[PDB]
C-alpha cells in the first residue's frame, strides 16, 4: 500500500490488524 | 480486537519500572518514545543540529479535526505570509513566558517589585499608588533627591516636590535588580527600553539604509533632486518601482517610517541616559541630555497609569448607572427642559 | 419530509478536500457519496433528565463506487467487488448529530447478495414473510417537484448530475449479474419510510461501535471526515439545512391553510 | 435598603426564583436495573 | 412567528450529578434599573460612550432657526434612504450617514465638488437631524471623531418636525436559530470548562454573568 | 480562570512549561548517540519515499535542519524551541537550501565550520 | 472569592446574596488563626517497630489535621500536608527527640494544607541551625499556588499574603538565576521532589529509610494533584481529602471534577480491609468500614452497576 | 415519471412517443 | 525625480476618472517631506494630568490600543466591553484576521456578561466585513492565503449570520486570489438571492491598496475624494442591475490596477459563459483597455466573449474595432503558432440574430450589417473597406 | 406620499 | 416652574382627565419631568385617590384606568428592579411558486 | 394548590426551559371567586367541565389543551414538605377515587 494512490492508510492498515488479532486468539471456537 | 463493556483482560507486566519507570530511562528507551508510531501520512518529523547536540522535533494532526479544531491550536500555515506571521504570532507568546518568570515569581528575591493602589470610591481619588521598594532601592532614591535638590533649590514648581520622579523611581527599580534577565524585563515594561526592541529598530533602520542606497543606485543609473533622510521614505519608494516596472502589484501608503530615523535615535539616547543613572553617574549632564530627561519623565508618568486609568473608565460608569432615571429633576436643574439655555426666547 | 445531497469524487478519495490543501510558494474508481436528512430531530433530555444531550439529529449517508474506463493499473488482478457489474456493494453508514459533533450509528455493507438472500432463502426455504410483504405493497409517490439549493460554484455548471448518477447505478444493477433482485434492493436502499428501515433491520447492521478497539474508531471517523470529506461541517449543516427548510415547509403549510379556508367560505 | 438596596424578606424570595429549575422539575419514576 | 425552538445548546444542570469545575460558574444577572425605555446610546451597553453624546437641540429651538436662521449654523439631513424622505426641512442641506466618514476627510474644494455646499469651519454649530435621531447620533460621533467643537444633535428630528412615523432601521444583528454559535462547534478549551460555559441557570432568554472563580462559603456551615 | 484564557499561560499553549537547555554545558556527547538519534537513520521513512525532503540551513546560528511531510502538515509551531544565535526566537534563522550531499559533509563539522564554508566557499 | 469585575458590580443578585449569606455585614469573615488558648497538644497516634505516627487533631479552623512520620532507625521525621496554625510545638517536638526534618510532604495545595508552610520551614529551618527541609508535591497544582493568594484574601489570612512559596522557588528542575560576578538560600533549592502522575506499585515510593516504602498515589477529583500515601507493610493509608469518615472531599471547588473523583475511589478497592486510613480532617477510620457504610462509596459502585459510563460522585457541603 | 395506463395499445403509444424524445434529444457514433 | 509608471493600460478618459482612483500618484511621494513634522509629533504620548481628565471614551481608546494584543482581549473579556473590538483590531502584534475572528469569539464565550445567546454570540456586520477585507487585502500579496480563508468563511457562514456585507466580502476574498470563476459564480447567487452588494468594499476592491484598518481610522486623508466616487457609482449601477453586474464591473478594475491582465480578461470569459448580464460601464470599459492594449493580451474565447457582448448591448464602431483587431492580429506573424478565432455553428447564428434584431431598429447597425458578418465567417474582402471608405469619404 | 396628524412648520408656514 | 413642588393631588387630577390620544402620547414624555421621589408619590396618591381615600375630594374622579396603568407602570420604571411593499411582494412570488409546484390546486 | 399548578403549567418546562404559551395563571382569579377548589375540580365530571370551560372561564381550544393533563391525571393537590418553611412543591401523583383524588 503505497501513501501516493492508497491515501487511507490509517483504515487499511487497521483493519487488516483486527482480522489477525479474531483469527489468533483462541477464546473463539469456529465450531457452532 | 473488540471490546466489552464490564470485561477487561488481563496482561502479564514487563517488569522495568512499570509502565513510567521513575527512576528513570535510557537513551535507547526513550529513542523508541521519541520516534513514537504515528500515521506518517499526517505527519511532520523535523530535526535540528547544533553542533555538539541536536534536538528532534515530530507532530501529527489527526484527519477528523481539521473542519473544527482551531487556527490556534492547530497553527497550520498553508502559506508563506501564514507561515512568517504565525511565526511571528508564536514569538511573542514564548518570548513572553521566559521573560515573565524573571520578576514576578520564580524569580530573584531583589527582582521583585510590587505596586501599592488605593482608590476612593466616592472622589475616584487615586490614594497610594507608590512601589513598594527594599531598603537599598531606598538609599538610590535619596541619593538621586539630595543630589537635585541641591541644584534647584537656588533658582527657579514648589519646594516640596520630587524632581524627575518617573525617571528616578523606573532607574530605581532597575538599579535593584541582580540579574541581567530580570534587568530587560523591567525595561520593556519602561516604555520598551530593552536590548532586544532596541535591536530590532536597528535591523529595521539599517535594512532602510541599505534599501535607500538601492533606491539612490536605481535612480541615478536611469538618468544617468532627493529628500533629506531618504531612508525614511525608501520602503514607500521601493514600493512604487517595484510597482512600476511590474515585479509587484500593490504599492505602499503607510507613513509610519516617517520620523523613525530621529526616533530610533532618541531611543537610543533614552536607553543611555538611563543606565547612566544606574550607575549613579547624574553629577554631570550635558544639555542635549537633560532635555531628554525631561520628556522621558513625563513620557515614564503616564506609563505607570495605564491599568489605573482603565479602572478609573470602569468607575465613571459605576457611577454614571446610579445617577436618577429621567431628564432629571426640577430642584436639580437651570436650564429649562424643552428650551436651549443659550436660546434667545428662553423666558418666555 | 426530508432533503438529498449527493457527492462525487473522481479519481478516488484522494480529490478530497483535505487530501488537496497543501503548501506553495517555497487509477482508482470514482466515490458517489448521497446523504439522506429527514427532519427527525430531537431532544432526548426531556423523556429523560439524566442524558445531558440538547440535540439530537439522525441523517443517513449512502456511498457508493464506481469503475471508470480511465484507470489503467489494476485492471483485473483482483475482482473488485464494489461494482454494480459484480455484487454492487454499497456502504450504508447511519450517522448522528450530537450537539454539534458527530457521532456514528451503524456502519452496514449492503450487496445484491443480501437482498437475494432476503428474497429467497432468508428463511429454510423461502424469505422473509414481512420482506416480502412489503415489497407486494409499493406503490409509487406523486412527482413532487424538487428545489435546488446547491453548492453556489456548482449552481450554474450542471443541473441534472445527481440524476444522471441515480440512473446512472440504476441501469447498471437491473442489468446487472443480478437481475430480478433490484426491485428488492431498491426497497433495501430506500432510505424514506418504515420499509427500508425494517429491511435494513433484517441485515446484519454491524457491530456495536463502541464494543469495538479505539484504534478502529478513530481510523473509521478519519476516513469519514478526513477522506470521505463528510466532516462536521457539513454535519453542522445538515442540522441548520433541517432548521431552514423546516421554515420554508412551515410557509407552504401556512399557505394551505389560507388556501383551504378561502375555498370552503366562498362555496358555503 | 441603603447599602444592598433589598432587604431580607424580599432577598428570601428572590432567591427562591434564581434557580427554580435546578431545584425540582421531575418524579425520576422507574427502576434502574444491574448491568455490570 | 409561532416561537422558534433555538438550536443553542445551552442547558440547565441535572438532579443528579455535583455542582463541580467551578472555575466558570453561571449566574442570574439583573441590573439595578430598566433602561428599554429610553434611547438607544443611553442604555447600559452604550455607556462608556456618554462623553461623546451629542448635546440636544430640541423643538422650540429647531422652529427659531426656522424663522430666524444663522449663517453659520449648519442644519445637516443625516436621512440615508432617499424612499423614505418626502418633505424638506428648511435651511438643510444633505449629508448621508453612509458617507460622513468619508465627507470628512475631504478638503475644503473637494468637498464642494462631491456635495455642492462649502465644508463648514471646525468652529461653527453643526445640528444633525435623523428620523428617530440615531443616524444623527452615529454621525454625531463621526463628526465628533474629527475636531468639530461644536456638533449637536435632534433627537427625533423628522419624526416630531414633519409629524411622520418613521425609523431607521437599524438591524440590531441577532442570529436567526439556525446559526449555531461558537462555543459548541469547537475544540478551543477542555470539555469540563466547555460543558460549564454552556451551562446556564434558568431559562435562556434573560441576561446571566459568568463568574470567573468560586471559593466555597466554609463560613455558613 | 479569565486571566488564562488568552496566552501566554493559555489552556493551548505549549510554551509555558519551558524551554529546552540548549547549551554545551551538560551531557558532552560523541558522533555515536547523533548518528542513532538521526532523523535519517530511523526505520520508519528510510523505506518511505513519497514524503519531500528540505534541507535548510542557518547563514547566522549555523544549523543544519531536515523536515519532511511539510507540505502536507504546515505547521508554524515546528521549530520554536530553535534559539538562534544569542537566545533569540527562530524568526532570526534566514535560513537558505542546502542540497542532499553537501548537507551530510556540514552535519558533521561543528558551528564555526559550517559558518565560514557559506561565506568564504561555495 | 474572584475579581470585581463591572458586571459584578452592577448586578443586584451579588449586593443580595451578600446579604443572605452575611446578614447586614456583606463581608464574609474569614478563618482566623487558632489562639494560644483552645489548642491541644501533639498526641503519638501509632508506635511501630519501623517508624512512629505522631499527629495533631484541628490544628486549623478548617478543621484539618497535622501529621508526622517518625522513623526509629534513622531519625528522621516526615510532615504530611504541613498546616498547623502553631508550629512552634512541632519545632519543639522534633527538637527534643534528636530529629531530623528531611521532606514535607504535601498531598495537594489548597489552603487546608499551606497556609503555614512558609512558616514551618523557617521555625524547623533556624533550630537546625544550631541540608535544609525539602518539600515533595506534584506540578498539577500549579494552578493552585498561584491563587494562593486570592484564597488568602477571601479567609482573611492577610499576614500569609505576601509571601513567596517554597515551591515556586527556583529548583532543580528549573533554569538557574544568572546573578552578576559581584544567596542560594532563596535563589536555589536542590532538596525538592516533584511527583509524576505515573503512579504504580513499582517504583513509585519514598525510601524512608530502614526498608520502609512510602508509595504515594495519583488519585484526582478533589484538586489537580492530589498524591495519596500508603505504607502497605503498616496498613497507613494517608488519604488526604479524598476519603473522610463517612464523607468524602468536595467537588464544588475549580479544578474539581466529579468524574477523576469516582475513578479515584475506584483505585483503592485492591487494598486490605484492616488499612486505617488516616483522612486530612476529622476522625479516622478504616477502609473496610467504609466499603459497608459510606454511601458516597455505596453511590459510586450503585451507578457502575447500572451502566452509568461517566460515574460523577463527590461533595457539596464539608472540607475544602 | 411513472404514469399508470388501462391499455395496452396507450403503452405502445407512450413508448413510441418515448422514443421519438430518446432520439430528438442528441445519432450515436 | 522622473519615475516610471505601470502599465496599467486604462483609459484616460473623463468619464473613467473614477476608474483612474486607485492609480499610485507620483504627486503623493512629492508631499512626504511636508507630512515628516507631522507623524513625528504624533509618537509622543500626552501628558498624565491630561489623560486622567480626558473622556472615559477617549482614554479607554488611547490606552487599549497602546495596549498588546492579547491583554486589550483581556480588559474586554472582564469588563465586557464588545464595542472595543475595533480598538483591538489595530494593535501592534495583531495577527492574521482568520485568528482574530476566532479571538474574538473566545472573548465573548468567556466574557462575564452574558446576553441570551442569540444577542451574545452575534458579531456586527461591519467587523465581519473589515475581517474579510483585511484576508482580502492579505490574498493581493500572496495568493496562497484562500485556502485558510476558506476555512475561514466556513465557520463564519455556520456561526455568524449570512449577510450581502459579508458575502460582498468574500467575492473580494475570491476575487483577490486570483479566482476568477468561484468570485462571479457568487455574485451571481447574490443576484438570485436579491442581495445588493456592498458599496464599501466595491470602493475597495477598486483600490487594490488602503488596508482597510487604516482606512476607517483615517490615516490617508487624500484619495476620499476616489473613496466617495466608487461608492456612488456602485450607488448607481445597483438601480439599473443587480448585484452581479456591480460585482464584475470591480472586478475589471481591481485586475486591471494590480498589473494582472491575464484575469483581467479572465473575468469577461467567465461573464459570459455564466450567464451574467454585463453592465453598460464595463463593456466600454472593456473596449477601451482592449484598445489600449491592441489586442496583445486576449485569446479566442474572450473576443468571442466582448463580441456577445457589444452584439446585445454597445455601438457599432466598437463591435466593428474588436473584430478588426482580432482578424488583423491573426495576419501577424507573432501570433500564427496561436491557433484563430473559431465560431461554432450555434453562436454564429446567435450573434448574427442578435445583431440583426439590433439592425431593424437602428441605421447604424443595418449599413454595416453584412460587415458583422463578413468579420465572423471569416471572409473578409477588401472592397467591402473599399465601398467602405468611399461611403466615408463622399 | 405620508398624512400626518400633527405638525410644527406647517402652521408656521401658513401664517408665513 | 417647580415641578417636583406641585401638589401631589393636583397633578394627579389633572392627569385623571387625559383621554385624548394624542394628548394621551404627551403625558407619556411629560412624565419623565419629574423626579423619582415625585413620580412614586404621584402613583400612591393616584391609587388612594381613586380606592380608599376617594372622600377627600370634594368630588368624585372619574375611572380612567389607562391612565391608571400608565402611571403604575411608569413609576416601576424609574423606580430599580425588586418596508411594508417589499415584503408584500416576497409572500405573493411564493403564492405564484406554490400553484406552480402543485401545493395549492384548483377544483377537483 | 390551585395556584402552584397553574404556575407550573404556565412556566419554563424541562432542561431546555420551553416557554408555555398560553398563561393559565389568568384563570385562577376567576376560578376562586367562583369557590371550584383544585380539589372540587377533579370532581367534576365531564359534562360539568365543558359548562366550566365554556361559560365561566371562557378556555380557549389551546388553553384547554393544557390544562387537561392536569385534569386527566387527577394530580392531588396536597403541598408536600420541603427543606424550606415556604413550599412551592405539590405531589403529582395520580390520584384515585377511593381516597378522593388524593393518591
Ligand atoms: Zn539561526
Ligand atoms: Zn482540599
Ligand atoms: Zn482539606
Ligand atoms: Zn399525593
Amino acid at each position: 500500500l503505497p501513501p501516493s494512490d492508497f491515501p487511507e492508510n490509517a483504515l487499511l492498515k487497521c483493519i487488516e490488524k483486527e482480522i489477525e488479532d479474531e483469527a489468533l486468539r483462541l477464546d473463539k471456537e469456529e465450531c457452532p | 480486537a473488540r471490546r466489552k463493556w464490564g470485561q477487561k483482560t488481563w496482561s502479564p507486566t514487563a517488569t522495568n519500572g512499570g509502565a513510567a519507570p521513575a527512576n528513570g530511562v535510557s537513551a535507547q528507551e526513550a529513542l523508541q518514545i521519541a520516534y513514537r508510531p504515528m500515521p506518517p501520512s499526517q505527519t511532520v518529523e523535523y530535526e535540528e543540529d547544533f553542533g555538539h547536540n541536536l534536538m528532534i522535533h515530530r507532530e501529527y494532526i489527526s484527519k477528523r479535526c481539521r473542519d473544527r479544531v482551531s487556527f490556534e491550536l492547530s497553527a497550520l500555515s498553508y502559506s508563506n505570509l501564514e507561515l512568517r506571521r504565525g511565526q511571528e504570532h508564536l514569538a511573542g507568546i514564548m518570548n513572553r513566558e521566559r521573560r515573565g518568570v524573571s520578576v514576578g515569581a520564580s524569580g530573584a528575591p531583589d527582582d521583585q517589585v510590587q505596586m501599592q493602589t488605593d482608590v476612593d470610591a466616592n472622589s475616584r481619588e487615586v490614594l497610594s499608588a507608590r512601589y513598594l521598594f527594599n531598603e537599598r532601592r531606598l538609599q538610590f532614591c535619596d541619593r538621586f533627591q539630595n543630589f537635585f535638590q541641591s541644584k534647584l533649590e537656588n533658582s527657579a514648581n514648589g519646594h516640596e516636590k520630587q524632581h524627575l520622579f518617573s525617571l528616578m523611581e523606573a532607574c530605581a527599580v532597575i538599579f535593584g535588580c541582580e540579574t541581567e534577565a530580570a534587568r530587560e524585563t523591567y525595561y520593556r515594561m519602561f516604555l520598551g527600553l530593552d536590548s532586544e526592541t532596541l535591536l530590532e529598530e536597528d535591523e529595521a533602520l539599517r535594512n532602510r539604509i541599505a534599501d535607500a542606497k538601492l533606491v539612490q543606485r536605481v535612480l541615478e543609473n536611469n538618468k544617468g533632486n532627493l529628500p533629506e533622510e531618504f531612508e525614511e521614505y525608501a520602503p514607500l519608494y521601493k514600493a512604487y518601482i517595484t510597482h512600476a516596472v511590474g515585479k509587484g502589484p500593490v504599492a505602499s501608503y503607510d507613513i509610519s517610517t516617517l520620523g523613525s530615523t530621529g526616533l530610533t535615535a532618541e531611543r537610543r539616547r533614552w536607553r543611555t541616559l538611563m543606565e547612566k543613572i544606574v550607575r549613579e553617574d547624574y553629577h554631570t549632564m550635558t544639555e542635549v541630555e537633560q532635555m531628554d530627561a525631561i520628556v522621558l519623565n513625563e513620557q515614564l508618568h503616564t506609563v505607570k497609569f495605564f491599568d489605573l486609568k482603565i479602572g478609573d473608565a470602569i468607575r465613571d460608569i459605576l457611577q454614571l448607572l446610579q445617577r436618577e432615571t429621567g431628564v432629571g429633576s426640577s430642584v436639580n436643574r437651570d436650564t429649562p427642559v424643552g428650551i436651549s439655555p443659550n436660546n434667545p426666547e428662553r423666558r418666555v | 419530509n426530508y432533503f438529498v445531497m449527493t457527492r462525487t469524487l473522481k479519481n478516488g478519495v484522494q480529490s478530497a478536500e483535505l487530501n488537496n490543501r497543501r503548501y506553495r510558494s517555497v487509477s482508482r474508481a470514482d466515490v458517489h457519496l448521497t446523504v439522506f436528512a429527514p427532519f427527525r430531530v430531537y431532544d432526548p433530555s426531556l423523556h429523560d433528565p439524566t442524558v445531558d444531550i440538547c440535540e439530537w439529529s439522525s441523517f443517513d449517508l449512502v456511498v457508493q463506487k464506481t469503475v471508470p474506463d480511465n484507470m489503467v493499473a489494476n485492471k483485473l488482478l483482483q475482482p473488485l467487488s464494489c461494482t454494480p457489474q459484480d455484487g454492487a456493494l454499497s456502504m450504508y453508514v447511519c450517522l448522528a448529530s450530537v450537539n454539534s459533533e458527530m457521532r456514528i450509528r451503524s456502519i452496514q455493507l449492503l450487496s445484491m447478495k443480501e437482498a437475494q438472500a432476503l428474497v429467497e432463502h432468508a428463511c429454510f426455504g423461502n424469505g422473509e414473510p414481512l420482506f416480502l410483504e412489503l415489497l407486494r405493497r409499493r406503490g409509487r409517490r406523486r412527482p413532487l417537484v424538487e428545489r435546488r439549493f446547491d453548492d453556489p460554484r456548482l449552481r450554474y455548471e450542471e443541473v441534472a448530475q445527481p440524476q444522471q448518477v441515480a440512473d446512472e447505478a440504476a441501469v447498471a444493477c437491473s442489468s446487472s449479474c443480478y437481475g430480478p433482485y433490484y426491485p428488492a434492493f431498491e426497497m433495501l436502499m430506500d432510505s424514506c419510510g418504515s420499509a427500508g428501515e425494517y429491511s435494513r433491520a433484517l441485515c446484519y447492521g454491524g457491530p456495536y461501535v463502541s464494543e469495538l478497539s479505539r484504534e478502529l474508531c478513530d481510523a473509521l471517523l478519519d476516513y469519514i471526515k478526513g477522506d470521505l470529506g463528510v466532516s462536521d461541517q457539513l454535519c453542522e449543516y445538515v442540522c441548520q439545512m433541517q432548521f431552514f427548510l423546516e421554515q420554508e415547509e412551515y410557509m407552504t403549510w401556512l399557505g394551505q391553510v389560507q388556501h383551504v379556508a378561502n375555498a370552503v367560505s366562498r362555496t358555503a | 435598603m441603603t447599602v444592598h438596596g433589598t432587604s431580607l424578606p424580599s432577598t428570601y424570595r428572590m432567591h427562591k426564583d434564581i434557580n427554580k429549575a435546578q431545584r425540582n422539575d421531575r418524579k425520576l419514576s422507574g427502576n434502574r436495573f444491574k448491568v455490570l | 412567528q409561532a416561537d422558534r425552538r433555538t438550536r443553542h445548546h445551552m442547558m440547565v444542570d441535572g438532579q443528579i450529578n455535583p455542582r463541580e469545575w467551578f472555575n466558570w460558574h453561571p449566574k442570574e444577572y439583573q441590573p439595578w434599573y430598566f433602561d428599554r425605555h429610553k434611547f438607544l446610546y443611553e442604555q447600559r451597553q452604550y455607556a462608556q460612550f456618554h462623553h461623546l453624546l451629542c448635546h440636544q437641540v430640541y423643538l422650540k429651538d429647531m422652529l427659531h432657526l426656522m424663522r430666524y436662521p444663522e449663517p453659520y449654523t449648519h442644519i445637516i439631513d443625516c436621512r440615508t434612504s432617499t424612499q423614505k424622505m418626502h418633505r424638506w426641512v428648511p435651511h438643510s442641506l444633505w449629508l448621508p450617514r453612509d458617507e460622513v466618514e468619508y465627507a470628512l476627510q475631504l478638503s475644503a474644494d473637494e468637498f464642494l465638488d462631491m456635495y455642492g455646499f462649502r465644508k463648514p469651519d471646525k468652529s461653527d454649530d453643526v445640528i444633525l437631524l435623523s428620523h428617530n435621531g440615531i443616524y444623527s447620533e452615529q454621525a454625531g460621533w463621526e463628526w465628533k471623531k474629527q475636531f468639530f467643537q461644536h456638533v449637536y444633535n435632534y433627537r427625533g428630528g423628522t419624526n416630531e418636525l414633519f409629524g411622520e412615523s418613521y425609523s431607521d432601521m437599524n438591524v440590531s444583528d441577532v442570529l436567526s436559530p439556525w446559526k449555531g454559535p461558537f462555543p459548541q462547534s469547537g475544540v478551543f478549551v477542555d470539555k469540563w470548562s466547555k460543558r460549564k460555559v454552556l451551562t446556564r441557570t434558568g431559562p435562556f432568554d434573560r441576561q446571566y454573568e459568568m463568574q470567573d472563580f468560586a471559593l466555597p462559603d466554609l463560613e455558613l456551615e | 480562570s479569565r486571566s488564562t484564557v488568552f496566552g501566554p499561560g493559555s489552556l493551548y499553549s505549549f510554551t509555558k512549561f519551558g524551554s529546552f537547555n540548549r547549551s554545551p554545558t551538560n551531557c558532552t556527547l560523541n558522533k555515536r548517540m547523533k548518528d542513532i538519534f538521526r532523523l535519517e537513520n530511523q526505520k520508519h521513512i528510510r523505506n518511505d519515499f513519497d514524503r519531500e525532503r528540505r534541507y535548510r540551513m542557518c547563514t547566522k546560528c549555523g544549523i543544519t535542519t531536515v523536515t519532511i511531510n511539510f507540505n502536507n502538515v504546515p505547521s508554524a509551531r515546528v521549530g520554536l524551541w530553535g534559539r538562534c544565535a544569542d537566545d533569540k526566537d527562530y524568526t532570526h534563522h534566514r535560513m537558505v537550501d542546502i542540497t542532499q550531499r553537501e548537507y551530510e559533509v556540514l552535519r558533521e563539522s561543528p558551528v564555526e565550520k559550517r559558518l565560514n564554508w557559506w561565506r568564504y566557499e561555495r | 472569592s474572584y475579581t470585581p469585575n463591572l458586571t459584578s458590580l452592577t448586578n443586584q443578585v451579588n449586593r443580595s446574596e451578600r446579604l443572605r449569606k452575611w446578614g447586614s455585614a456583606g463581608v464574609p469573615p474569614g478563618v482566623p488563626r487558632i489562639p494560644r488558648l483552645e489548642a491541644k497538644g501533639i498526641a503519638i497516634l501509632h508506635e511501630s517497630p519501623k517508624v512512629i505516627l505522631a499527629g495533631r487533631s484541628r490544628c486549623n479552623n478548617f478543621d484539618s489535621n497535622q501529621y508526622m512520620l517518625i522513623n526509629k532507625a534513622t531519625k528522621r521525621c516526615l510532615l504530611v500536608d504541613a498546616s498547623d496554625d502553631w508550629p512552634d510545638d512541632w519545632a519543639a517536638f522534633i527538637g527534643a527527640s534528636d530529629l531530623t526534618l528531611t521532606h514535607v510532604f504535601l498531598t495537594h495545595c489548597h489552603i487546608d494544607n499551606i497556609i503555614n508552610l512558609n512558616a514551618f520551614l523557617t521555625i524547623c529551618g533556624s533550630r537546625q541551625k544550631q541540608d535544609e527541609i525539602g518539600v515533595m508535591w506534584c506540578p498539577a497544582e500549579e494552578c493552585w499556588v498561584q491563587n494562593f493568594k486570592r484564597s488568602c484574601e477571601r479567609y482573611g489570612r492577610f499576614e500569609e499574603m505576601h509571601q513567596v512559596l517554597p515551591m515556586m522557588c527556583r529548583s532543580l528542575y528549573t533554569p538557574q538565576h544568572l546573578v552578576d560576578p559581584v544567596r542560594n538560600a532563596r535563589h536555589l533549592r536542590r532538596n525538592d521532589v516533584l511527583l509524576s502522575a505515573a503512579t504504580n506499585r513499582a517504583t513509585s515510593f519514598i525510601d524512608f529509610g530502614n526498608g520502609v516504602l512510602l508509595y504515594y498515589i495519583f488519585s484526582p477529583g478533589h484538586s489537580p494533584g492530589h498524591m495519596m500515601l500508603h505504607i502497605p507493610t503498616e496498613r497507613i493509608l494517608f488519604s488526604g481529602d479524598l476519603l473522610f469518615f463517612n464523607k468524602v472531599g468536595r467537588v464544588d471547588l475549580p479544578w474539581a471534577t466529579g468524574v477523576r473523583l469516582a475513578e479515584s475511589l475506584r483505585l483503592l478497592e485492591a487494598l486490605p480491609d484492616n488499612t486505617v486510613v488516616v483522612p486530612g480532617h476529622g476522625r479516622m477510620t478504616t477502609l473496610g468500614r467504609e466499603r459497608r457504610e459510606n454511601k458516597a462509596l455505596q453511590q459510586c459502585y450503585q451507578r457502575q452497576e447500572i451502566g452509568k459510563q461517566e460515574v460523577s460522585v463527590g461533595f457539596n457541603e464539608g472540607y475544602l | 415519471q411513472q404514469v399508470v395506463y388501462r391499455s395496452i395499445r396507450d403503452c405502445r403509444e407512450r413508448a413510441f412517443h418515448l422514443i421519438q424524445e430518446l432520439v430528438s434529444s442528441p445519432g450515436v457514433a | 525625480t522622473q519615475l516610471p509608471d505601470p502599465p496599467y493600460y486604462l483609459p484616460h478618459s473623463p468619464r473613467f476618472d473614477a476608474e483612474r482612483c486607485g492609480t499610485f500618484n507620483k504627486k503623493w511621494l512629492l508631499n512626504l517631506p511636508a507630512l515628516k513634522p507631522l507623524v513625528r509629533n504624533s509618537t509622543y504620548l500626552p501628558k498624565k494630568e491630561e489623560l486622567w481628565r480626558a473622556p472615559t471614551h477617549e482614554a479607554l481608546e488611547t490606552i487599549i490600543g497602546h495596549l498588546p494584543y492579547h491583554d486589550a482581549l483581556r480588559y474586554i473579556t472582564e469588563h465586557s466591553l464588545f464595542l472595543l473590538f475595533p480598538t483591538v483590531l489595530r494593535a501592534r502584534d495583531a495577527p492574521l484576521p482568520h485568528v482574530i475572528y476566532e479571538d474574538f469569539m473566545k472573548s465573548c464565550t468567556f466574557a462575564s456578561l452574558q446576553n441570551p445567546p442569540e444577542e451574545q454570540f452575534a458579531l456586527p456586520s461591519v467587523l465581519l466585513r473589515t475581517l474579510l477585507c483585511m484576508a482580502a487585502y492579505h490574498c493581493t500579496l500572496d495568493a496562497d492565503y484562500f485556502t485558510t480563508c476558506q476555512m475561514l468563511f466556513g465557520r463564519m457562514e455556520q456561526q455568524q449570520q449570512t449577510t450581502p456585507e459579508v458575502l460582498s466580502a468574500w467575492v473580494y476574498c475570491c476575487t483577490a486570489s486570483g479566482r476568477v470563476d468561484e468570485a462571479l459564480t457568487y455574485a451571481k447567487y447574490m443576484a438570485d438571492c436579491s442581495a445588493p452588494f456592498d458599496v464599501t468594499v466595491f470602493s475597495l476592491m477598486q483600490h487594490p491598496s488602503l488596508n482597510p484598518i487604516e482606512v476607517e481610522d483615517g490615516s490617508v486623508p487624500h484619495s476620499a475624494k476616489g473613496l466617495l466616487l466608487q461608492r456612488r457609482l456602485g450607488n448607481r449601477l445597483h438601480t439599473a442591475y443587480r448585484s452581479d453586474a456591480v460585482a464584475a464591473h470591480g472586478m475589471f478594475v481591481y485586475y486591471a490596477l494590480t498589473l494582472s491582465h491575464v484575469r483581467k480578461w479572465e473575468v469577461i470569459r467567465a461573464a459570459a459563459a455564466l450567464g451574467v448580464t454585463l453592465a453598460e460601464r464595463t463593456v466600454v470599459l472593456a473596449v477601451e483597455v482592449f484598445a489600449r492594449e491592441k489586442g496583445m493580451r486576449c485569446g479566442p474565447k474572450t473576443v468571442k466573449a466582448l463580441t456577445h457582448f457589444l452584439a446585445q448591448d454597445g455601438t457599432v464602431g466598437h463591435l466593428l474595432y474588436v473584430l478588426l483587431r482580432a482578424r488583423k492580429n491573426e495576419l501577424l506573424p507573432e501570433f500564427r503558432d496561436l491557433p484563430h478565432t473559431t465560431f461554432s455553428e450555434e453562436e454564429q447564428e446567435l450573434v448574427l440574430q442578435c445583431v440583426a434584431q439590433r439592425a431593424r431598429h437602428d441605421d447604424s447597425f443595418a449599413v454595416a450589417a453584412t460587415l458583422v458578418s463578413s468579420l465572423v465567417r471569416e471572409d473578409d474582402p477588401s472592397e467591402l473597406l473599399m465601398a467602405f471608405a468611399r461611403a466615408a469619404r463622399n | 406620499k405620508s398624512d400626518p396628524a400633527v405638525d410644527n412648520v406647517a402652521p408656521l408656514r401658513d401664517e408665513d | 416652574a417647580d415641578l417636583d413642588r406641585v401638589e401631589a393631588r393636583s397633578v394627579v387630577i389633572a392627569l385623571n382627565a387625559v383621554t385624548n390620544a394624542d394628548v394621551y402620547e404627551f403625558v407619556k414624555k411629560y412624565l419623565f419631568n419629574f423626579g423619582e421621589r415625585k413620580v412614586k408619590f404621584l402613583r400612591t396618591t393616584y391609587s388612594d385617590l381613586r380606592g380608599h381615600g376617594a372622600g377627600k375630594l370634594r368630588i368624585p374622579l372619574k375611572e380612567n384606568d389607562n391612565m391608571y396603568y400608565h402611571v403604575c407602570w411608569h413609576s416601576s420604571i424609574r423606580s430599580p428592579r425588586q418596508p411594508n411593499a417589499k415584503i408584500d411582494d416576497i409572500v405573493k412570488d411564493k403564492i405564484e411558486k406554490w400553484k406552480a409546484e402543485g401545493l395549492l390546486p384548483e377544483d377537483y | 394548590s390551585l395556584k402552584l399548578i397553574l404556575e407550573k403549567l404556565s412556566g419554563h418546562v424541562g432542561r431546555r426551559q420551553y416557554k408555555m404559551l398560553c398563561n393559565l395563571e389568568k384563570h385562577y382569579d376567576k376560578l376562586k371567586d367562583e369557590g371550584i377548589d383544585w380539589h372540587e375540580l377533579k370532581w367534576l365530571s365531564r359534562e360539568e367541565l365543558i359548562v366550566l370551560f365554556d361559560k365561566v372561564l371562557h378556555l380557549t381550544r389551546t388553553e384547554r389543551a393544557a390544562l387537561l393533563p392536569a385534569i386527566e391525571a387527577k394530580v392531588c393537590g396536597v403541598l408536600r414538605q420541603t427543606d424550606s418553611r415556604h413550599s412551592t412543591v405539590v405531589c403529582m401523583n395520580r390520584g384515585n377515587a377511593n381516597h378522593g383524588w388524593r393518591c
